């Protein structure tokens, strides 16, 4: 024998014993996800257990297997991911003090009250609805010297433990391993390193800032009503009116800001009381999706295993919105989905990523993954999308055949839009640019503050409200930080939604804009879509784009086409007041 | 006849001999091999496939000449949670001619190191697990596969089928047909009688 043949003796052997062991995981956790019982706690980590040892040793007797010698174009890029180093790779001294703060920064953020006040819906509140100047600040103020202080000394040591563990795994820092993933390397014509991902997203990012000031300028305009003394006409924003505690999500804003009052959005949540909808008929509606386009169809035990209804009284438990994928042909969702308009848009959302898991199923258990962080979320926005245009809502059960798509309704259904794809952009390159330099070197380690106040003037666009030094922390305070995740799957999300939206729409007689599309009906639009949900981790990112657009790199032209009309409409308001921001501006 | 229109098969394909034919058809030996495997391993069972299952376990020839008969229980049968029951070979170091059974536990040796007893490294166990579960989809529920081998050999055929009788007319000028002899006549009682053995 040679070294493919006896390689692949390995992959059947551990499919063969992951998939058992991964579904006894899986099955334990959900029975505590379903019920709060305190005997499911202890199947949970007994489970998990022997899921962690048995991922470990098997590892070890794949790395005498030569990493050069093998040449299949599917079989090299499932040894990439299991003969990994890992977090074991250093001492065992380090390695127990590393898991050690990821569990006390978990348990600052989890726990932190303001006094007792929770963050949400506690503080959310405060920070959104409010209608002051001196009430909302205490929210926010209070916020920063407390939290910000019991994480400054557990961010410090959680740089240099993570430096030198990218280093042992033939790396520069620590950057490098959240950009391995896109990392291409092996096969042939489909190479991509990371000399190429720097550039990608810094090119494109300079032509959506005329995007950003035409909708920034709408905000600080806005306000201007409420307190003029308070809000410059050409200054820019405090850091405690934007809705969010850290300024990333500014959904909450969309209650203040309202362009049209005479033609609002849609409601279709009165339409299905009448026409009895149990919190059965979402889902019924939402099969026909993904039938009528060229995708498989559903199986008999979804609809018998995936907890979709209410505990009721004698049950309770949770239901965050995430899909699960136990395997083994089996498929669950944990949602309480309700009767109004909030359930029938995130119903499609998880729903997308069902169809992702489906698409691989003859595939062994080592490819069945994405090809990248930002590529999972990404399957769940364009179903999303899709299934908030008035059209699409139209040629089904729910709403009226006598609605036509009018030109003032489009104005608010992208003022919405606008305020949470595109309105996190800036700060998610603002953050994760931060990041990649500390780790460098360019940014010292007791210059946080004075560098990252003075970035987001020039990018996102928000001063200090109040004066602070260099002993709080912010970057800290964040669920994907403080618990060891990465932010660039959220920006190549917003840009990878409108690329597969528009190839879709332009196979479906559906060009220029793409607020006015529908894919429905369309068989030729479904073929193409899965293409590059079958390949899953057998084949790179860099071919999954090409099947669906045509080309291997981002574009921010897709993007501006579904915000045409909001970027006129921004263009002849914000002319009145100022375009742009002056940095120089303070409120203290 | 009556084993097709029953009304409680899955699946039913016959190679060769139509399912039509072979109710008066004789036949020499007949055969049933039954089993129960996977989902997708079903469609692996044809005269001509080839894979890990079809080529180690159960070879089929290149030609066959009968049914095979397939149904699904997922009930009354299997476990939640895995099936820990039964189990099948995976790989093997050689090959096995068709209409074979390979009752010896071996272990497969995929390098070049010495296996049989000692493992660790090259030395995996071929028999694995199912994963017969009535909470998954339909490609993961067991499958009772029962293959009917028809064969034909010089030996004088027993296997037959039965002939289907009709009534009795008489005082009729009408045609019969008695143990092969086609004749016109009139079936006339009669009072005399034969010999037990003719």
């Amino acid at each position: 024998s040679t070294i493919e043949e006896q390689a692949k003796t390995f992959l059947d052997k551990f499919n063969h014993e992951a998939e058992d062991l991964f579904y006894q995981s899986s099955l334990a956790s959900w029975n505590y996800n379903t019920n709060i019982t305190e005997e499911n706690v202890q199947n949970m980590n007994n489970a998990g257990d022997k899921w962690s040892a048995f991922l470990k040793e098997q590892s070890t007797l794949a790395q005498m297997y030569p990493l050069q010698e093998i040449q299949n174009l599917t079989v090299k890029l499932q040894l990439q991911a299991l003969q990994q180093n890992g977090s074991s790779v250093l001492s065992e001294d380090k390695s127990k003090r590393l898991n050690t703060i990821l569990n006390t920064m978990s348990t600052i953020y989890s726990t932190g009250k303001v006094c007792c006040l929770l963050l949400e819906p506690g503080l959310n509140e405060i920070m959104a609805n409010s209608l002051d100047y001196n009430e909302r600040l205490w929210a926010w103020e209070s916020w920063r010297s407390e939290v910000g202080k019991q994480l400054r000394p557990l961010y410090e040591e959680y740089v240099v433990l993570k430096n030198e563990m990218a280093r042992a795994n033939h790396y520069e820092d620590y950057g490098d391993y959240w950009r391995g993933d896109y990392e291409v390397n092996g096969v042939d014509g489909y190479d991509y390193s990371r000399g190429q991902l720097i550039e990608d997203v810094e090119h494109t990012f300079e032509e959506i800032k005329p995007l950003y000031e035409h909708l920034h300028a709408y905000v600080r305009a806005k306000l201007m009503n409420a307190y003029p003394s308070y809000i410059s006409p050409i200054g820019c924003l405090p850091a405690h009116l934007l809705g969010d505690m850290w300024g990333r999500f500014w959904t909450n804003l969309y209650s203040l800001t309202v362009p049209f009052g005479q033609k609002p959005n849609i409601d279709v949540t009165d339409a299905m009381v009448d026409q009895a909808w149990d919190a059965q008929r979402i889902f019924k509606e939402a099969e026909k999706f993904f039938v009528s386009v060229g995708l498989p169809n559903m199986t008999q035990g979804f609809w018998e295993n995936s907890m979709l209804t209410d505990p009721g009284n004698v049950q309770k438990a949770v239901c965050h919105p995430t899909a699960w994928d136990l395997g083994k042909g089996d498929f669950r969702i944990l949602m309480c989905t309700k009767v109004t308009m909030d359930d029938f848009l995130t119903a499609h959302h998880e729903m997308g990523h069902i169809q992702y898991d489906m698409a691989y199923a003859a595939q062994p258990f080592l490819l069945r993954n994405g090809a990248n962080e930002g590529f999972h979320e990404a399957v769940g926005e364009i179903m999303s999308l899709s299934a908030a245009t008035p059209k699409h809502l139209k040629s089904i059960g729910l709403l009226s055949p006598d609605f036509q798509e009018d030109n003032e309704t489009e104005i608010n259904f992208l003022l919405k839009q606008a305020l949470t794809i595109v309105g996190t952009l800036p700060f998610t390159y603002m953050l994760e640019k931060w990041r990649w330099m500390v780790f460098k070197g360019e940014i010292p380690k007791d210059q946080w503050m004075k560098k990252w106040w003075e970035m987001k003037r020039e990018i996102v666009g928000v001063v200090e409200p109040v004066p602070h030094d260099e002993t709080y922390c912010d970057p800290a305070s964040l669920f994907h930080v403080s618990n060891d995740y990465s932010f660039i799957r959220y920006y190549t999300r917003t840009l990878y939604q409108f690329q597969f939206q528009e190839a879709l729409c332009q196979a479906a007689k559906h060009e220029g804009p793409l607020h006015k599309c529908d894919i429905s009906n369309s068989t030729e639009a479904g073929q193409k879509l899965f293409n590059m949900l079958r390949l899953g981790k057998s084949e790179p990112w860099t071919l999954a784009l090409e099947n669906v657009v045509g080309a291997k790199n981002m574009n921010v032209r897709p993007l501006l086409n579904y915000f045409e009309p909001l970027f006129t409409w921004l263009k002849d308001q914000n002319k009145n007041s100022f375009v742009g921001w002056s940095t120089d501006w303070s409120p203290y | 006849s009556v084993l097709y229109n029953s009304a409680s098969f899955s699946t039913f394909k016959c190679y060769g001999v139509s399912p039509t034919k072979l109710n008066d058809l004789c036949f020499t030996n007949v055969y049933a091999d039954s089993f129960v495997i996977r989902g997708d391993e079903v469609r692996q069972i044809a005269p001509g496939q080839t894979g890990k299952i079809a080529d180690y376990n159960y070879k089929l020839p290149d030609d066959f000449t009968g049914c095979v008969i397939a149904w699904n229980s997922n009930n009354l049968d299997s476990k939640v949670g895995g099936n820990y029951n039964y189990l099948y070979r995976l790989f093997r170091k050689s090959n096995l001619k068709p209409f074979e059974r390979d009752i010896s536990t071996e272990i497969y040796q995929a390098g070049s190191t010495p296996c049989n007893g000692v493992e660790g490294f090259n030395c995996y166990f071929p028999l694995q697990s199912y994963g017969f579960q009535p909470t998954n989809g339909v490609g993961y529920q067991p499958y009772r596969v029962v293959v009917l081998s028809f064969e034909l050999l010089h030996a004088p055929a027993t296997v037959c089928g039965p002939k289907k009788s009709t009534n009795l007319v008489k005082n009729k000028c009408v045609n019969f047909n008695f143990n092969g002899l086609t004749g016109t006549g009139v079936l006339t009682e009669s009072n005399k009688k034969f010999l037990p053995f003719q």
